């Protein structure tokens, strides 16, 4: 079934923190505005709501979220770990970092900003996108990436865990140092 | 460099608890 | 933990919940058309212990077949929907339903609510709402400002009366909701619930035919719980939760006599 | 060998000592409406696990919350109440804290014996030779 | 790896992601 | 080392998170009462054998003495 | 470690850190 | 030294 307006309520916490773990909800309402974090980890959803407004962080860890539409605000961090994400869409207003760690991750947006962090550890994508930028760390581990874009930046450290990289950026600033 | 401070209770609390004194405190960090 | 360690902490937990659906019975023993729930204790899971896997009878009185239950659980808080008594009041517009029987409420996100409470009043455009939050009453009953006085009739038929002009104009017919299996229904506070997969769909109709009970105006409907039995409940789910917690120390004072006498 | 014992059973001294704690601060946490960091407290446990990595020590791979729902109160005067007025408690149980101290104290006392059954036998073992 | 709730204790930041925790 | 065959200690915990469809954790089928009687026995039994290997070194020594 | 940890924070508001 | 300590001797 779906979230109501009364369920809502009992999963709230004192500060507006929305927690739906191991909960079976499959859908949330349009438009929905979480005053603080959000929690749906292990949940059923497939896909977050047109419109999704949260306060807080969206914790989606070892859930079956597939889809995240276009509009979401989300004004804390985006942690997705292990959950069914193909694919991430354009123009998220993300406030923190992006974990995609374990996931089916294929694309990314192109000219993509993360304002912390970014994982795409063991993932299946074959390449960045172009003009990528980075604000954290870069963790690159056990993916399949072999070859960065023509141009990316990267403010913190790139750590390579172990994947090969050959063809370099001609055009990279680092503010810290490469680790394989 | 030395490192000291009152035991017991009185450490083993949150800083707003202002149990301990003021000037006890900053040996707890280091001192020469 | 030992077995019997969790055996008990589950009739412990069991008897906890049993407390309070106890007590929100005898907090709401004044609420209007409020219906008492209980609780449902069950046995849980048995198993064999002497025995590497369930081999099917076979000398279940030895102790090859020795069992051991896991102790219990609430497993539903059932609601009884016994007729309560009626409350004549003085009250123009509240209304109580005598049988089975839901009023219907529109609420704020568009699907409807099913309350037994007949507290209703008007809002600023004559509209017959709940006297609670203000949800307006299915179907829609409009009072003209002219009115002088109202009737809600044995089915539902609203009539005012018209200072010159004889005869009481009708204003509209109200409807009850009714449903196969009342237990089933969800309780969402406000005196109000919600139909569930286990309820059924709602079955409408005028308050008076088909089966439907029949609306009485100027009258409530008194909760039907019993305080003598939530008084009786409150005495044997008090002992039971003393008697499991001196299994919980008894076994706790044998395994300290192990590590201590060996 | 015997020394093993000692890794092993010492493993299961700190890992009943952080469910120990865990618990304290369970019991510590059942009524404080509010916290910093700007979450409503929930019961956590220690979920031991077997590192099998013969000998299998114990490790505590992280702490995990409760599941329960938070106890809703309706406070409507409270500054922190909702618009239906209601404020949210932690879901801490008191029953299983309790069981829980119990537990933990009954298996860190039995892994004393072990350790010390273990070192008897390292002594007798040195006194072959002498 | 093993439990896929388990806690952090760094103080939140939101933009680093906690290496406390078994984080794969 | 061959696993026991007792089956798992059940129990009903709707709120652990590795919980299952009806709240149910199963548990390691150890006995306490026997792990303490294992000790019991392998420590004895172990220094048992402390005895007599350090009392066949001391019939090795005294057969070295023989004519002497 | 070839460092000592560090201490450990206790604020009554993590903001103020 | 330790600023501010309680003394042993009648004050």
């Amino acid at each position: 079934y779906e979230l109501d307006y009364y369920s809502k309520f009992g999963h709230t916490d004192n500060y507006g923190n929305l927690d739906l773990r191991n909960k079976p909800y499959t859908q949330l309402p349009s438009g929905f505005v979480v005053k603080g974090n959000l929690n749906i980890s292990q949940t059923p959803i497939k896909k977050l709501p047109k419109g999704l407004d949260v306060g807080g962080s969206l914790e989606a860890t070892n859930s079956a979220l597939k889809t995240i539409r276009s509009g979401t605000k989300i004004k804390g961090y985006a942690n997705l770990l292990g959950s069914k994400i193909e694919s991430w869409p354009r123009g998220i207003k993300l406030g923190g970092y992006l974990n995609l760690t374990d996931t089916p991750l294929k694309t990314l947006p192109a000219k993509l900003r993360v304002k912390g962090d970014l994982s795409v550890i063991r993932t299946p994508i074959s390449a960045l996108p172009e003009g990528l930028v980075v604000d954290g760390n870069l963790y690159i581990g056990g993916s399949a990436l072999q070859v960065f874009p023509d141009t990316m930046t990267v403010k913190g450290n790139i750590f390579l865990g172990g994947n090969k990289i050959t063809k370099w950026p001609s055009n990279l600033t680092l503010g810290g140092a490469v680790a394989p | 460099n030395m490192v000291a401070g009152i035991p017991g209770a009185l450490s083993n609390q949150p800083p707003a608890d202002a149990s301990i004194p003021q000037d006890v405190a900053q040996m707890k960090d280091g001192s020469v | 933990m030992h077995p019997a360690l969790w055996v008990s902490k589950t009739g412990l937990d069991a008897q906890q919940t049993n407390i309070a659906t106890i007590s929100n019975n005898l907090a709401n023993a004044s609420t209007v058309g409020y219906k008492k729930s209980r609780a449902v204790f069950e046995d849980l899971f048995y198993q064999n212990i002497n025995q590497p896997g369930g081999q099917s009878s076979q000398n279940t009185e030895l102790p090859s077949g020795l069992m051991l239950g896991a102790g219990s659980k609430v497993v539903a808080t059932q609601k009884v929907h016994t007729h309560g008594n009626a409350q004549t009041t003085t009250n123009a517009l509240d209304m109580m339903v005598e049988g089975d029987g839901f009023f219907q409420v529109t609420l704020p996100d568009g699907n409807i609510g099913y309350t037994r409470n007949g507290q209703f009043t008007l809002n600023g455009e004559g509209t017959l709402v709940t006297s609670g939050s203000g949800y307006p009453v299915e179907p829609e009953i409009v009072i003209p400002e002219d009115a002088i006085s109202i009737t809600v009739g044995t089915d539902g038929e609203v009539s005012v009366r018209v200072r010159g002009q004889q005869d009481n104009q009708v204003v509209g017919q109200l409807t009850i909701t009714d449903f196969v299996n009342p237990g089933g229904l969800e309780p969402i506070g406000q005196n109000l619930y919600l139909p569930t997969g286990a309820s059924g769909d709602p079955q409408e109709g005028v308050p008076g035919l088909d089966g439907l009970g029949e609306i009485r105006q100027s009258m409530l409907e008194a909760s039907n719980v019993n305080v003598t039995e939530e008084l009786v409940n409150m005495i044997e789910a008090q002992r039971v939760y003393e008697m499991n917690s001196k299994v919980i120390s008894s076994v706790d004072k044998m395994m300290s006599f192990v590590n201590q006498q060996l | 060998s015997l020394f093993n014992v000692f890794n092993v059973t010492g493993s299961a001294m700190s890992a009943e000592s952080v469910r120990l704690n865990t618990t304290s601060s369970n019991l510590a946490n059942a009524d404080s409406v509010s916290s910093s960091a700007k979450d409503t407290y929930k019961a956590r446990h220690a979920v031991f696990g077997a590192e099998l990595s013969d000998t299998v020590p114990v490790k505590v791979m992280g702490i995990v919350e409760s599941d329960k729902p938070l106890s809703a109160e309706y406070n409507p005067d409270h500054p922190l109440a909702n618009e239906e007025g209601y404020i949210y408690k932690p879901n801490v149980n008191v029953m299983e804290e309790m069981a829980n101290m119990i537990s933990a104290s009954r298996a860190y006392q039995t892994n004393v014996q072990v350790a010390d059954s273990s070192k008897q036998m390292l002594l007798r073992t040195l006194q072959m030779g002498q």
